[PDB]
RNA sequence: CGUAAAGCGCACGCAGGCGGUUUGUUAAGUCAGAUGUGAAAUCCCCGGGCUCAACCUGGGAACUGCAUCUGAUACUGGCAAGCUUGAGUCUCGUAGAGGGGGGUAGAAUUCCAGGUGUAGCGGUGAAAUGCGUAGAGAUCUGGAGGAAUACCGGUGGCGAAGGCGGCCCCCUGGACGAAGACUGACGCUCAGGUGCGAAAGCGUGGGGAGCAAACAGGAUUAGAUACCCUGGUAGUCCACGCCGUAAACGAUGUCGACUUGGAGGUUGUGCCCUUGAGGCGUGGCUUCCGGAGCUAACGCGUUAAGUCGACCGCCUGGGGAGUA
């Protein structure tokens, strides 16, 4: 997936602090950074078919937790899509 | 305690799980029978078993395999009892009308071979009969004079003896088996769990029974 | 997922009378222990406890009166998928009266024999027969 | 609903249905009582009158409902707060024909050029067509090209399914294991919808060694639009788009829980004289046999077709017809 240095610098971003690393904001970004980072892979190749359902699985599940913490905090909801651009 | 000195229970193979609460079970892959089970098991045995042997009965010793021959002849012989020690014949209680008329040939031809005409006109359907009185003696052989459907049943193996528990069950008799951890305590009314192989434990263990037969009112 | 979790408790009963077992552990919960109590008053099994503090376990100790066993068919009424809520006079008997029927009324989990007498219907959870 | 008709080819997922666990509040569902109403006749019950009966009739019950008020609060729902046993994140590794792109290697087939060499070669049940003294076949050397990747190779592995097999690099998906930390029900299923989906086929542009529908010839045969033989085009191969199906099959939907065993395989790992071809455990996936149970039987049998729960799909005699 992602490299050690980019996940613990997203926890270090978004977390309460490092070791707080499955917080729904947290998450969420993992998810978001390997979603654009795959938008870079997935322009070429496009007929990679079997990474791309690994792809669209966390598409989903970044679905899913945007609906829970929207259904939980909403201002983390707003701050949260306001900070990574989401939402288009 | 120690009725039971030298069997510690066996068989590796083909183990049943039927048999778990008769198992203590750790050396070597073989399971060793609980015979601080067992003791209390063959008291029971002994007891009920005492209680229709002083009611005038008669118990049917079952032992086909080897070498529980001539143990169950040496045992259920000791005794004024009945046995089976060669194959056992499929339907010999459930069908005993048929093995009656089977008896009664034994009977007539034993009549006929030691007293009667037997070196009489023919010397090849002479051998021919004599051997007839060795297949119908080694198979009918203890319970040739029972006269009756015994009033109780003691096998020595229970998955090995199946047919007879079988209809032993079919009948409302009551089975006495010495189930090993192979076995099945299928309608064994005094299950025993102990060692169905071993020499040393079929003759303390059919001592300690024809002992406790041959105690009537007397 | 687990949807029904009175119904995988009677199930837990139901494959342990089939196989001869012991005793059933399973988590608890206040539902899981009203319904229990029952049966234990009732007669269909010999003994709860619940344990742990975090995590509770109920471990119901179950009957064998003859070499057969004592819960004959507990069967779950009241499912998730369709509840079934009946009143006083709708209130049923199982095998005759031979077998209750645990209904969860306002007053507690009872019997059919006990909110019966009590005047007042609910919720019918289970079959115990 | 394995085989009788019936599990979508497989997934993702919206609306929908369902939802672990604890406390508090509400009381919408639920329950109890009350009131108003539910026309009369009819049905039912207990009586009465026609000589009886049908019939007529008195009183009740009933009209299973709806509305309002009063309560109960166990279950379900709403709301607020939690909690970790579900779900997920992070750390470290493991195995793998998972995918996409690029490169390369070795055997072999065909073709081309050349050397030797000479009368057959090929084929079949037998033959003939076919190739061959214009020198075939055999054999050696050099070259070109395309496709596939022996041995390993295994009821072995990976993948949701279709499927994926030389070796190397690049980009990339998932799974599993060990200890610990974190979020805190974030879950399950899913009509419409969207995606992926063997092979054949279609479109455009390449490629084309082998194999080979069509086709042609030779046989076989009563005939032979076949099986067999000799050739052989589309196609099979690549790029991009379409199609959208299969005995797409474990003829077995997905998710979760519980229920005796045995022998293996494969991939993790801990512990303990390792003092072997060690011992003892604990996970993941998988194969064979079987117990209870189920099943019309056959068989399934902890990977269920057993015992349950949630949601979906589908069936309703054969044909006509999966057709118009």
């Amino acid at each position: 997936s992602l490299s050690t240095e980019a996940t613990a610098k997203i926890v270090s971003e978004f977390g309460r602090d490092a070791n707080d690393t499955g917080s729904t904001e947290v998450q969420v970004a993992l998810l978001t950074a390997q979603i654009n980072h795959l938008q870079g892979h997935f322009a070429e190749h496009k007929k990679d078919h079997h990474s791309r359902r690994g792809l669209l699985r966390m598409v989903s599940q970044r679905r899913k937790l945007l609906d829970y913490l929207k259904r939980k905090d909403v201002a983390r909801y707003t701050q949260l899509i306001e900070r990574l651009g989401l939402r288009r | 305690m120690l009725k039971a000195g030298v069997h510690f229970g066996h068989q590796t193979r083909y183990w049943n799980p039927k048999m778990k609460p008769f198992i203590f079970g750790a050396r070597n892959k073989v399971h060793i029978i609980n015979l601080e089970k067992t003791v209390p098991m063959f008291n029971e045995a002994l007891a009920e078993l005492n209680k229709i042997a002083s009611r005038k009965g008669k118990i049917l010793f079952v032992g086909t395999k080897r070498a529980a021959s001539e143990a169950v002849k040496d045992a259920a012989l000791s005794c004024d009892q009945f046995f089976v020690n060669h194959r056992w014949l499929g339907g010999m209680l459930t069908n005993w009308k048929t093995v009656r008329q089977s008896i009664k040939r034994l009977k007539d031809l034993e009549t006929q071979s030691q007293d009667g005409t037997f070196d009489k006109l023919t010397k090849k359907e002479a051998l021919m009969r004599t051997r007839e009185l060795e297949k119908l003696e080694n198979s009918l052989g203890g319970i040739k004079d029972m006269g009756g459907l015994p009033d109780a049943l003691f096998v020595i193996d229970a998955d090995h003896e199946h047919i007879a528990i079988k209809e032993a069950n079919n009948l409302g008799i009551p089975v006495f088996a010495i189930v090993d951890t192979n076995s099945d305590p299928d309608g064994v009314d005094f299950v025993i769990p102990g060692n169905d192989d071993a020499i040393r434990a079929v003759t303390l263990y059919l001592g300690a029974v024809a002992a406790t037969v041959r105690e009537g009112r007397s | 997922s687990m949807q029904d979790p009175i119904a995988d408790m009677l199930t837990r009963i139901r494959n342990g009378q089939a196989a001869n077992k012991a005793a059933v552990t399973m988590p608890s919960s206040k539902l899981k222990v009203a319904i229990a109590n029952v049966l234990k008053e009732e007669g269909f099994i010999e003994d709860f406890k619940v344990e742990g503090d975090t995590k509770p376990e109920l471990e119901l100790t179950l009957k064998y009166f003859q070499g057969k066993a004592v819960v004959e068919s507990i069967q779950r009424v009241s499912r998730p998928g369709l509840r079934i809520y009946k009143r006083k006079d709708e209130l049923p008997k199982v095998m005759a009266g031979l077998g209750i029927a645990v209904v969860s009324t306002s007053k507690g989990v009872m019997t059919d024999r006990a909110a019966r007498q009590a005047g007042l219907g609910g919720e019918i959870i289970c079959y115990v027969a």
